[PDB]
């Protein structure tokens, strides 16, 4: 630790000192009878910011909490630690890589890694007035997209085959803990049936199975992209096929 | 307390969004609401007088517009007085922030217990690795060190599991808060007792 | 076409807006569907929520498998080695070390799977709610089924998940006007029935609130609410009456 | 540390879980507050109907 000069008033019969967590944060020198403090030097973890090996092969190191004086060897002391290998600019853009405490970092003009202070958005004031109203005149249809997970993979584990193997004395020893495997198998079977119920209650909400007409006269709208095509072996539409090939 | 915990590997990362940025977000939401009605959560903010917006909102709960314009002073006075009462209720010893305080208290207790667990023998001859290492030969000290290792790893497992469950709960509450922000602020709601108590 | 007119009348905009702008809306719909197909058929994935599930499950399984080669304190992690290399009364302790380690591994995996399954259950309940409220009917909860006023929604399948295409309405280009609360005609004050008063600079009109289409202020767009000395911001004008021209 | 290396993949699991929790907290704040791309300022006049 770091033995510094104390400020606590020991009574002349005490030796150690302790914090609110019961560890020595003070000592009495056994020769000169002086009181000293103790502060450790276990100082933070290390992160590396990289814009991707595909783009470039230069990185910026971030020491999560140091005063930038204890690092071994372009140093910039932020509020989230010590950034080594990045220039601090005075502009403000969107956040590409987050550093913490409103600091981000991006690969940008050659080119380097910059560490600005992120911006919230394009500021604009509204022209409010006690007799002024803005009415729209033309519109726009927009088709967004929202992804939602429904179920994960069902699994099952046979303890005495995982824990033990093709050994019988190992199973005779596992007998000393009788209900653990049964607990585990019960939990996993509950999880499996829960996943099946999840899928069942998300999708199966129609009583019948409706059928689109053979003549597609929808007033101009074209649903041929989301309606199924009989040509494909399965009955998945074009978008569903485009989805089932992007998830490995 | 803070550094006392910090001195055993425990760290505390700072939030990505500083408090001034959150304050600016709420300021933007509030200014957009009071200057443009609800038309800024569905496109671009379309300015409109405030009395006419409050009349658009009165008309949304089945009460004609002609009750606002003929009772505008009274409603203004009632709203100002309600805000004053809100102040007088928060600016006193009336401690109603239990939700935000129990979180801090629970995390502080979890960390205090985790750091206090470092002072138990768990069966070994001591509770300090340096002591056992300096007064015992390795081939014998392995058993004591291993008892301590198993104890500390068990306690850390328990802490991580408690944190996972608390984080799931906080995630649920944050989804609820985002839903309330998106349906009560950026538009008038009609779900009973979702955005208040009464006609919203 | 009439279903789309119902769904417009649901969000305030009258039917004639659709019936007189059907080709433009159809073209915008088709263009948006094409944009979606393009946005999916590219290296831009956006299917992170359905890929993180698979990645996390594979990683949990791989960790549980990899922990079958850890000594945990025994002399080796191969039960056959512990058996052939020792006599039972001394191999008991080593086999028990291995058994305790593998029990710990199985228990940790099962607990993390339980927590992941609770999270997936919450997400599946949210998806069931969105399918029940957005697909099978128009919604009025803001930003629940998209961004803007909600028109409709189309669901598609996806490996371990679902994908919603939200079709929404967005006003595009606005224009300023000088509004007013009421209009004092003959002492009476004519409040608007279902729209808002505006003025291009010289004349007064009553329109709707979402699509500028001005009309003439008759006694069918407005209703009187007494004398005109109490509203704060009323303006003088002439409220036309359609009866007197024909009857006289 | 050498004795702890006999429990190969527990510490990495705990670190993964805790970093997941941290990024989830950041996601929570971002999803709650950041619902406007613009930043609206209010005009210096305060005639809000009263």
């Amino acid at each position: 630790g770091v033995l510094t000069e104390s400020n606590k008033k020991f009574l002349p019969f005490q030796q150690f000192g302790r914090d609110i967590a019961d560890t020595t944060d003070a000592v009495r020198d056994p020769q000169t009878l002086e009181i000293l403090d103790i502060t450790p030097c276990s100082f933070g973890g290390v992160s590396v910011i990289t814009p991707g090996t595909n783009t470039s092969n230069q990185v910026a190191v971030l020491y999560q909490d140091v005063n930038c004086t204890e690092v071994p060897v372009n140093v910039f002391q932020t509020r989230a630690g010590c950034l080594i290998g990045a220039e601090h600019v005075n502009n403000s853009y969107e956040c590409d890589i987050p550093i913490g405490a409103g600091i981000c970092a991006s690969y940008q003009t050659s080119q380097s890694i910059i560490a600005y202070t992120m911006s919230l958005g394009a500021e604009n004031s509204v022209a409010y007035s006690n007799n002024s109203i803005a009415i729209p005149t033309n519109f726009t249809i927009s088709v967004t997209t929202e992804i939602l997970p429904v179920s994960m993979t069902k699994t099952s584990v046979d303890c005495t085959m995982y824990i033990c193997g093709d050994s019988t004395e190992c199973s005779n020893l596992l007998l000393q803990y009788g209900s653990f495997c049964t607990q585990l198998n019960r939990a996993l079977t509950g999880i499996a049936v829960e996943q099946d119920k999840n899928t069942q209650e998300v999708f199966a909400q129609v009583k019948q199975i409706y059928k689109t007409p053979p003549i597609k006269d929808f007033g101009g709208f074209n649903f041929s992209q989301i309606l199924p095509d009989p040509s494909k072996p399965s009955k998945r539409s074009f978008i569903e096929d485009l989805l089932f090939n992007k998830v490995t | 307390l803070i550094c006392a915990q910090k001195f055993n590997g425990l760290t505390v990362l700072p939030p990505l969004l500083t408090d001034e940025m959150i304050a600016q977000y709420t300021s933007a939401l509030l200014a957009g609401t009071i200057t443009s009605g609800w038309t800024f959560g569905a496109g671009a903010a379309l300015q409109i007088p405030f009395a006419m917006q409050m009349a658009y909102r009165f008309n949304g709960i089945g009460v004609t517009q002609n009750v606002l314009y003929e009772n505008q002073k009274l409603i203004a006075n009632q709203f100002n007085s309600a805000i004053g009462k809100i102040q007088d209720s928060l600016s006193s010893t009336a401690s109603a922030l239990g939700k935000l305080q129990d979180v801090v208290n629970q995390n502080a207790q979890a960390l205090n217990t985790l750091v206090k667990q470092l002072s138990s023998n768990f069966g070994a001859i001591s509770s300090v690795l340096n002591d056992i290492l300096s007064r015992l030969d390795p081939p014998e000290a392995e058993v004591q060190i291993d008892r301590l290792i198993t104890g500390r790893l068990q306690s850390l497992q328990t802490y991580v599991t408690q944190q996972l469950i608390r984080a799931a709960e906080i995630r649920a509450s944050a989804n609820l808060a985002a839903t309330k922000m998106s349906e009560c602020v950026l538009g008038q709601s009609k779900r009973v007792d979702f955005c208040g108590k009464g006609y919203h | 076409a009439m279903q789309m007119a119902y769904r417009f009348n649901g969000i305030g905009v009258t039917q004639n807006v659709l019936y007189e702008n059907q080709k433009l809306i159809a073209n915008q719909f088709n263009s948006a569907i094409g944009k979606i197909q393009d946005s999916l058929s590219s290296t831009a994935s956006a299917l992170g929520k359905l890929q993180d599930v698979v990645n996390q499950n594979a990683q949990a399984l791989n960790t549980l498998v990899k922990q079958l080669s850890s000594n945990f304190g025994a002399i080796s992690s191969v039960l056959n080695d512990i058996l052939s290399r020792l006599d039972p009364p001394e191999a008991e302790v080593q086999i028990d070390r291995l058994i305790t380690g593998r029990l710990q591994s199985l228990q940790t995996y099962v607990t993390q799977q339980l927590i992941r399954a609770a999270e997936i259950r919450a997400s599946a309940n949210l998806a069931a709610t969105k399918m029940s409220e957005c697909v099978l009917g128009q919604s009025k909860r803001v930003d629940f089924c998209g961004k803007g006023y909600h028109l409709m929604s189309f669901p598609q399948s996806a490996p371990h998940g679902v994908v919603f295409l939200h079709v929404t309405y967005v006003p595009a280009q606005e224009k300023n006007f000088t509004t007013a609360p009421a209009i004092c005609h003959d002492g009476k004050a004519h409040f608007p029935r279902e729209g808002v008063f505006v003025s291009n600079g010289t004349h007064w009109f009553v329109t709707q609130r979402n699509f500028y289409e001005p009309q003439i202020i008759t006694t069918d767009n407005t209703f009187v609410s007494g004398n005109c000395d109490v509203v704060i911001g009323i303006v003088n004008n002439t409220v036309y009456d359609p009866l007197q021209p024909e009857l006289d």
